[PDB]
RNA sequence: UGGAGAGUUUGAUCCUGGCUCAGGAUGAACGCUGGCGGCGUGCCUAAUACAUGCAAGUCGAGCGACGGCGGACGGGUGAGUAACACGUGGAUAACUACCUAUAAGACUGGGAUAACUUCGGGAAACCGGAGCUAAUACCGGCGAAAGUGAAUGUCACUUAUAGAUGGAUCCGCGCUGCAUUAGCUAGUUGGUAAGGUAACGGCUUACCAAGGCAACGAUGCAUAGCCGACCUGAGAGGGUGAUCGGCCACACUGGAACUGAGACACGGUCCAGACUCCUACGGGAGGCAGCAGUAGGGAAUCUUCCGCAAUGGGCGAAAGCCUGACGGAGCAACGCCGCGUGAGUGAUGAAGGUCUUCGGAUCGUAAAACUCUGUUAUUAGGGAAGAACAUAUGUGUAAGUAACUGUGCACAUCUUGACGGUACCUAAUCAGAAAGCCACGGCUAACUACGUGCCAGCAGCCGCGGUAAUACGUAGGUGGCAAGCGUUAUCCGGAAUUAUUGGGCGUAAAGCGCGCGUAGGCGGUUUUUUAAGUCUGAUGUGAAAGCCCACGGCUCAACCGUGGAGGGUCAUUGGAAACUGGAAA
């Protein structure tokens, strides 16, 4: 507004918040690295084999994996692709991005470098799922 | 006082110099006082000697120790 | 480990100045007692020796040379 | 970086009948693939500057990183960034080879440069994206007369520009002046080029 | 010089308004594939204990048989500190192993002792004792003083000068978030006193004295090294602090010193604490945020490489000597750049795939052949300008007495390249080894036939899926980029969505329930000064290096080189008085 008021208080701009909460900050030090920052990726360790549904009008079935992350906290997940060589308490790489119409799930289990290593059943969409073909 | 110095610059496999002067307390790479001009080491598609003795005599008055391979510039 | 021999000077150089300093000051601490009596016998011809040890702020350079005038600036 | 594959898909699917991947045509009722008078023709409002970006990119055989690195070389000229860009594409060593009639395409003009058979001023220049500065000439090495493919270009005269001295069999040239438009191209405005880059 | 948009609330509109996508980035990770010439950058998460190697010496023209200069420069790191830490301009109360310019004087007279053989104790760190000795070591008269050696010359000592160099210090301005934090320090504010360091000093103490700071942000919390620059942007701005330079602090932790020219000392030192480990359990040793390598939390960052030739630094008069500064190599698509996996010639829609009346099309001169080529490389070699010197020796500068000396002012010519049988380049059987990856409703660049068929799924939003479904896996087809393609998390633009350049309040979010009113903000007209703002002139300065404006050259180019523009809300140095401002009517 008035140039008198703008001297007396500047434009304190709009804060934003992260779309994906449970990563990427200095958390809660407890004389060791009790919890840390994972900007793109991490390890995991699993806790539960997941089976769930979307909720809005949709009626399909989905297979998450409710884990405890490497910084004491609890998140859901998802395995893209077909195969599932995963059981309880097995290491899984992470990468962010929510899943719409599921009520509370958080990230994608990377199908390349983990115990989630390689998914067969795919032949054209490949590097999104970690499937090889050394002929070409 | 001060010592006459060649700041080495230049990429991989290709040095190049700039004639400076500062005390030995100052290092080679930087905190250099003055520059009396460039110096041209390689002679292929490049000159071989370069100096400007106008502001070089300003430093031989209050004291200067040229290194014995730099003194071959100013003997020519 | 060639500072081992530098240590052997350091326990050896403490003896020469702290003998000179403690003799510099008690010649001067008795001097302002002798300058509180002023009979020209216990103050004369040793006050210039109290200034010779304040000239041995230049000879015994443990007391710094430019610091020669930190005590002797009042009596003489 | 080089474009290979002499199939007519560069001419027929773009549309223009230039001297690129095959000077003739044989499946003239159709476009490549099942895209044809049968099936979907996908047009756009940004495809009118796409096809003035895609119209040149296969012509010299250049990648995407080359044009943007040459779009702002015309920024060093006193004309605007879209005004002298076709001139700098007309001044490269590759399209001056085909302008001298010493090769038979612009792509054959890049083959006989890197293999040392065409030089500049005696010194071995083997760069197809070499900029021909004014006041320079075109050279060869001593083995350039035995080859049949230069003698192929001695058989047929191909293309005559206006900014050179024209020697189709002597294998030495002269860059007399900086070019202009409609000497090397014939069909492209300098106004639909620049709008793609915004 | 340069500045785009699309989608979604309704049965259908206009508006306000959010959320979401296309693009540029990463000292990124991770997903698939792999030809490199060449250039750069590779602890950002447990400040998690650090094996084994090398990083500080030099002087045999000191002097004996330790006396000097250097370890305060240099090379690592960000836990600390919201501050003269830093940036930027002003100021003098004073500080040099050095470097040098002239000149002085470089006298006189003494005596104690390491190494060394005996002496005894300890496993050790080693110590107590005794005979032996010089020293350029040590001592006396606003007052100290040195001598040394190849041909007296030379070279350090010593005092007063002043110049460069180097540090110190108070001062104007720039310096993050919060007011759901309003009071705050007491030797605090000041005189005075003597002591105190290079100097000023509440700099530390003593009697008196009643102040400091503050709503113009004083005090207290959590987060942080900071600038030149990097990122994005039309610009104004927003976000960042890495290699690369300047300044700063710190050394497993917490204090305190000693020598010297100007350390509270990274590799020294005495002490105290938590840890490792040995001894005869009486004691002693250890500090890789030096150069690398291992261990450790990790989704994540490399060789335990020869070596001083060039440039720079200590020591010496010189040969040279130690140099993990550095000159370079060993390894990862880590980033940009350049470059190939070929082209010229080559209609009968050859084999053959899923679509089809398979009455038929497509990829497709593609393939099959034919023809040249060998950047690149499956064959070895002659072989860098990068090295100018130093040393003297070839005979020149004055002291030439004396080109021996400091120089090397004829050359510096009997000399100096690990890398490097490198950069380069010729000659060979051979077009033969050398290409992916994501997408293809709408956006948004790119379509078809079945299997499953609100299922395995997919999804940036509209969502496509209840019996195939152009919007899921598959082959065909195409499009994009290309030795690289997508996905993630983060940051800026899109977002005129914090709007000074550039918004809003009747009903959409937003006008206090309304008066008197302190500080504050803004103030009609006239003339005259003042120059505080504003205007322009002048000087000095805001160092290299980057972006840009240009060029020999690396075969172009990335990078180097030279020039050029780029900082002042500043200090100071003159002119003008139009408005805003103090001053007279
Ligand atoms: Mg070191
Ligand atoms: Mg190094």
């Amino acid at each position: 507004p008035t140039i008198n008021q703008l001297v007396r208080k500047p434009r304190q701009s709009k804060i934003k918040k992260s779309d994906s909460p449970a990563l990427n900050k200095g958390f809660n030090s407890k004389k060791k690295k009790f919890t840390d920052l994972n900007s793109p990726q991490a390890r995991g360790v699993c806790t539960r084999v997941g089976t769930m549904t979307p909720k809005k009008p949709n009626s399909a079935l989905r297979k998450y994996a409710r884990v405890r992350l490497s910084n004491n906290i609890e998140i859901n997940a998802y395995i893209p692709g077909i195969g599932h060589n995963l059981q309880e308490h097995s290491v899984v790489l992470v990468r962010g991005g929510r899943v719409k119409d599921l009520p509370g799930v958080r990230y994608h289990i990377v199908r390349g470098a983990l115990d989630t290593s390689g998914v067969d059943g795919r032949r054209q969409g490949r590097s999104l799922y970690g499937t090889k073909k050394p002929k070409n | 006082a001060v010592k006459i110095r060649l700041t080495r610059l230049g990429s991989k496999r290709n040095p190049f110099y700039r004639i400076v002067v500062a005390d030995a307390r100052s290092p080679r790479d930087g905190r250099i006082i003055e520059q009396i001009g460039t110096y041209n080491p390689t002679s292929a598609n490049a000159p071989e000697i370069k100096v400007d003795e106008a502001l070089a005599l300003k430093w031989l008055n209050d004291g200067a120790k040229p290194t014995d391979t730099v003194h071959n510039i100013l003997s020519k | 480990k060639s500072a081992i021999k530098r240590v052997k000077t350091t326990e050896k150089a403490e003896a020469r100045n702290i003998s000179q300093k403690s003799a510099m000051r008690t010649a001067v601490k008795n001097a302002k007692t002798a300058v509180s009596n002023n009979a020209d016998n216990k103050n004369e011809l040793v006050s210039l020796a109290v200034k010779l040890v304040d000239k041995a702020a230049q000879s015994n350079l443990i007391h710094s040379n430019k610091a020669d005038r930190i005590k002797s600036q009042l009596m003489t | 970086a080089r474009f290979r594959g002499s199939n007519w898909k560069k001419s027929r699917r773009l549309g223009i009948s230039l001297s690129g991947t095959g000077k003739e045509l044989e499946k003239r009722p159709y476009a490549p693939g099942q895209h044809g008078p049968n099936q979907r023709k996908k047009l756009s409002e940004y495809g009118l500057q796409l096809r003035e970006k895609q119209k040149l990119r296969y012509l010299y055989g250049m990648t995407e990183r080359q044009f943007r690195n040459t779009f702002d070389i015309a920024g060093k000229k006193f004309g605007v960034h879209g005004e002298n860009f076709m001139i700098l594409l007309a001044s490269r060593l590759d399209a001056v080879v085909y302008s001298l009639g010493l090769a038979r395409t612009r792509r054959q003009a890049r083959q006989l440069v890197n293999h040392g058979h065409i030089l500049v001023d005696g010194k071995r220049v083997d760069i197809p994206s070499y900029s021909v500065k004014p006041g320079q000439t075109i050279s060869v090495r001593e083995k350039s007369q035995k080859l049949n493919i230069i003698v192929e270009s001695v058989e047929i005269n191909n293309f005559v520009p206006e900014y050179l001295n024209f020697d189709a069999d002597s294998l030495t040239g002269t860059f007399v002046r900086l070019p202009e438009r409609s000497e090397l191209p014939a069909e492209i405005n300098e106004q639909l080029i620049v709008e793609y880059y915004s």
